[PDB]
RNA sequence: UAGCUAGUAGGUGGGGUAACGGCUCACCUAGGCGACGAUCCCUAGCUGGUCUGAGAGGAUGACCAGCCACACUGGAACUGA
RNA sequence: CCCGCAGAAGAAGCACCGGCUAACUCCGUGCCAGCAGCCGCGGUAAUACGGAGGGUGCAAGCGUUAAUCGGAAUUACUGGGCGUAAAGCGCACGCAGGCGGUUUGUUAAGUCAGAUGUGAAAUCCCCGGGCUCAACCUGGGAACUGCAUCUGAUACUGGCAA
């Protein structure tokens, strides 16, 4: 049901993804319960490209929270790196 | 979107030298620049107040090239920003990237200097910048690439721009063709004879 | 620590309910004038005790008719 | 030093049993940009004396306003018959923001940053007679701390 | 003027209304000609205006008025209106569009051509 | 009828100054008296005292500098017809600092710079210029 | 547009609902709302916001987002969390 | 996005010029034709009609129309008036309502101070970052002037008692 997963905000062919953890009946870019993160795709050096709060989005996991596949190998590159 | 008519007949219109032309003669031997254009050229307009203040807004725009809603944009920026409004505007006209090569000296006047950005001939920080009204930071290096520093124009606007009066607020290598903006330039630096004050009341009319 | 309001009875013709009525004194939006402005309730009074001009304390409870939400606490000033 | 500015001139007429005679009025104002102001009006039968009658007039009965750093003390008001004019003092380069008698007089009296409105009737001769006004019923901290007996550090 | 007057009875607005009521607040309306025709000015001018009764669309029938010299205008002609009074003509509170459906743009014209239709020579 | 003694108050200082008079009485009150003491510290009276044991008035002594009256303008802001109050941040500056207005704080009638700098808002008696 | 309201306002009991309840029924009481605008008529989706304005305000509710209502017109239930 | 070829070669229009409002002369017409936001223009010298030259303002746009706010302090809370300009009921009594001389005590309702929760995100604003710049996107903050609760102050207003 309540979900992790990204919402596509941004401009054309410049993607900007907004980690919410959100109910799955919702739209992609509508209702949501909390904001976690955010991911962009076109990240250049020096710049974030990827920071998620873990202790939200661990906290909402114990309530039962799903991951998408994408948030998955976001957290997963996160920890990996650092 | 780029005045393409006799620079002259703008300077005497604003009964003022504007430097559109190189400086190799004078404009007085170039034009009558006394006159005011036109076939009633002679006569002694009474200019209003409203018609002064349109005379100075115009003379500066002309003076930099700029467009009206561009102006006006740079306008609405100076006065967002903190500090003095006029002064501002002068700071963003002056930091325009044609601006900054025709102060260092590679270009005779602002157009050249323009065609020259726009042809691709500059390079700031390492990287070719085509657009004209690129605000150019302090500590930034704007340097001319090889293709162009080849160029004959280059150097002959940097004998101008050493016969003329050099700027405090930028720094340059005529033989390594790059400067330097050191700092942002005040009006202690800039033309004394421009007064902001007019166009801001304009603008706020 | 309950939110309760302070009223005065303006009915007691029912059987286990009173109208109370609320007064709050709120600063008009446009002009600033301090206007009095009243609130009309129906409470249920088990005992059918409060009468026409006493100051009652009331608590807002569950439903329990159409119009009425809001119970007795006590009776403040019982003299009409 | 002073700088002069013509603000208006008109054209009154006075019908006589042979006709009517035209002569010409003008309002001007004088400035020392330091804190000096007047103004005058003059009459003659044409433009050019009724300005130079006017210039004199003016360039007497000047007073003094306490100017400081070439805008206001603080917001003033003033009033002459149906004008009603309001100045506040403003931030340095906003310029003057005013209609064309306040323009005039408080750019020749030196205010170089202010913000000015006028209401009621925009007669000139009114307008010019009540930002005067207001201009001098203008009091200063020096005055105002010598007055009530404090220091300026007291009065801040 | 009392806090309390204007408590018990606020500000009420002057109703603003629209001098071109036949438009329906729309920038132009299309017509269909009823009668062209002349009228004369009231003074101190003295002219052969040049009108014409429309039928609108939305049911109106108004008076309008037919700028420049020279019109092809019949009955039965449809026409495009637009807002814009002739001070000095009593009843008529609209303006043809030259070159619009049927309003052909005035011959031999050079200046104000956008405003009277006429194409740029060549 | 008399509904607004403090304006009353305010009106008789006003009325003395524009006739040069040298005292002006009144009717006194507690109210009044913390109001006289705030103007006679701020410097716009010379000088105030109460007389009278069941029915005191209040004597005010005026004060002129170069023939001209002190006070130049002083009205009355809060009024029965209309109650003015203002939170700490939104107090007014009357005459951008060269006058003061009374404020009637929780702890005392003071100035808006004394009310300022306490961090206390409260009503607005009267503007002082 | 100055009076409106008989399930109308309240109460006891039964039934009904996932849940309180005139939600419904029987009986009893004669109430309830209204000049702080009830009822009636006209217009209208509401909001975050958008434009303007020095501000207070005025107009407004396209796109984006939250809520509501509708699915040719009127009515009704079934399946199902 | 970068590199190479060719060659100024493929690329300037719209409105206006009597005053308000920046920018004026000639010719044609002659209360006609016509212009017009307002004032207004045209009856044989028209800077106001039509063309030309010149000029002014914007510029891949420029004008006209429609609509909202502003200017309009012209519904005035901020911020208006009522002898003669529009505007004090013929006059009085008076219910509801609005306002309340002075002192002390108590309460803490209005009022003020602090804290907590909430005031969705986006939007507006500030400091930064990324698209060659800008538009745009975006991190953080501030704001969301509000509401509710708790703890205090009691001057003023209100309640109560004398
Ligand atoms: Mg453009
Ligand atoms: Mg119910
Ligand atoms: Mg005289
Ligand atoms: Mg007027
Ligand atoms: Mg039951
Ligand atoms: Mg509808
Ligand atoms: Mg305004
Ligand atoms: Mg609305
Ligand atoms: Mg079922
Ligand atoms: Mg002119
Ligand atoms: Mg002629
Ligand atoms: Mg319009
Ligand atoms: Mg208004
Ligand atoms: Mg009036
Ligand atoms: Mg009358
Ligand atoms: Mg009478
Ligand atoms: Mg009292
Ligand atoms: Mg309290
Ligand atoms: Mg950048
Ligand atoms: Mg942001
Ligand atoms: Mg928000
Ligand atoms: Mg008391």
């Amino acid at each position: 049901m309540v979900t992790i997963r990204l919402a596509r905000h941004g401009a054309k062919k410049r993607p900007f993804y907004q980690v919410v953890v959100a109910d799955s009946r919702n739209a992609r870019n509508g209702r949501f319960i909390e904001r976690v993160g955010f991911f962009n795709p076109i990240a250049s050096e020096k710049e974030e490209g990827t920071r998620l709060d873990l202790d939200r989005i661990a906290h909402w996991v114990g309530q039962g929270a799903t991951i998408s596949d994408r948030v998955a190998a976001l957290i997963k590159e996160v920890n990996k790196a650092a | 979107a780029r005045y393409l008519g006799p620079k002259l007949k703008l300077s005497r219109r604003e009964g003022t030298d504007l430097f559109l032309k190189s400086g190799v003669r004078a404009i007085d031997t170039k034009c009558k620049i006394e006159q005011a254009p036109g076939q009633h050229g002679a006569r002694k307009p009474r200019l209003s107040d409203y018609g002064v203040q349109l005379r100075e807004k115009q003379k500066v725009r002309r003076i930099y090239g700029v467009l009206e809603r561009q102006f006006r944009n740079y306008y609405k920026e100076a006065a967002r920003l903190k500090g003095n409004t006029g002064e501002n505007l002068l700071a963003l006209l002056e930091g325009r990237l044609d601006n900054v090569v025709y102060r260092m000296g590679f270009g005779a006047t602002r157009a050249e200097a323009r065609q020259l950005v726009s042809h691709k001939a500059i390079m700031v920080n390492g990287r070719v910048v085509n657009i004209a009204s690129y605000q150019v930071s302090p500590n930034d290096v704007v340097s001319i690439r090889e293709k162009a520093k080849k160029q004959s124009r280059v150097k002959a606007a940097l004998e101008l721009a050493e016969q003329r009066e050099k700027p405090t607020w930028l720094e340059v290598d005529a033989g390594k063709m790059e400067g330097t903006f050191k700092r942002k330039p005040e009006r202690s630096d800039l033309s004394a004879d421009i007064n902001e004050h007019l166009i801001v009341e304009l603008y706020s009319k | 620590k309950i939110r309760t309001l302070q009223g005065r009875v303006v009915s007691d013709k029912m059987e286990k309910s009173i109208v109370v009525a609320i007064e709050r004194f709120v600063k008009h939006p446009i002009y600033g004038k301090f206007i009095k402005r009243t609130t009309k309730l129906h409470v249920h009074d088990e005992n059918n005790e409060c009468g026409i001009g006493d100051v009652v304390e009331i608590r807002e409870c569950r439903p329990l008719s159409k119009t009425k939400s809001w119970t007795l606490v006590r009776v403040v000033e019982k003299a009409v | 030093e002073l700088q002069e500015k013509l603000i208006a001139v008109n054209r009154v007429s006075k019908t006589v049993k042979g006709g009517r005679i035209f002569s010409f009025t003008a309002l001007t104002v004088v400035g020392d940009g330091n804190g000096r102001v007047g103004f005058g009006y003059g009459k003659a039968r044409e433009v050019p004396a009724a300005i130079q009658k006017a210039m004199e007039k003016a360039r007497r009965n000047m007073i003094n306003v306490a100017l400081n750093n070439g805008t206001l003390q603080h917001p003033v008001k003033g009033v002459h018959t149906g004008s009603r004019v309001f100045m506040q003092p403003a931030s340095e380069g906003t310029g003057i923001i005013a209609g064309g008698a306040m323009r005039a007089v408080l750019e020749v009296a030196g205010v170089h940053n202010v913000l000015a409105k006028a209401y009621g009737s925009t007669n000139p001769i009114n307008v010019v007679r009540a930002t005067i006004d207001g201009l001098e019923n203008m009091n200063s901290p020096e005055m105002v701390a010598a007055k009530r007996g404090k220091s300026v550090e007291e009065i801040l | 003027a009392t806090v309390n007057q204007l408590v018990r009875k606020p500000r009420a607005r002057k109703v603003a209304k629209s001098n071109v009521p036949a438009l329906e607040a729309c920038p132009q309306k299309r017509g269909v000609c009823t009668r062209v025709y002349t009228t004369t000015p009231k003074k101190p001018n003295s002219a052969l205006r040049k009108v014409c009764r429309v039928r609108l669309t939305n049911g109106f029938e108004v008076t309008s008025y037919i700028g420049g010299e020279g019109h092809n205008l019949q009955e039965h002609s449809v026409i495009l209106i637009r807002g814009g009074r002739v001070k000095d003509l009593p009843g008529v509170r609209y303006h043809t569009v030259r070159g619009a459906l049927d309003c052909s743009g005035v011959k031999d014209r050079k200046q104000a051509r956008s405003k009277y239709g006429v194409k740029r020579p060549k | 009828s008399m509904q607004d003694p403090i304006a009353d108050m305010l009106t008789r200082i006003r009325n003395g100054q524009a006739a040069n008079k040298a005292a002006v009485t009144m009717p006194s009150s507690k109210l009044k008296v913390a109001i006289a003491n705030v103007l006679k510290e701020e410097g716009f009276i010379e000088d105030f005292k109460v007389e009278g044991d069941t029915k005191p008035e209040l004597e005010l002594t005026l004060k002129y500098f170069q023939g001209k009256a002190v006070v130049e303008s002083i009205q009355r802001v809060s009024r029965p017809g209309l109650r003015i109050y203002k939170r700490k941040d939104e107090l007014p500056k009357v005459m951008a600092g060269l006058g003061i207005a009374v404020v009637s704080t929780s702890k005392g009638v003071m100035t808006d710079r004394a009310a300022r700098q306490a961090g206390l808002g409260g009503e607005i008696i009267c503007y002082v210029a």
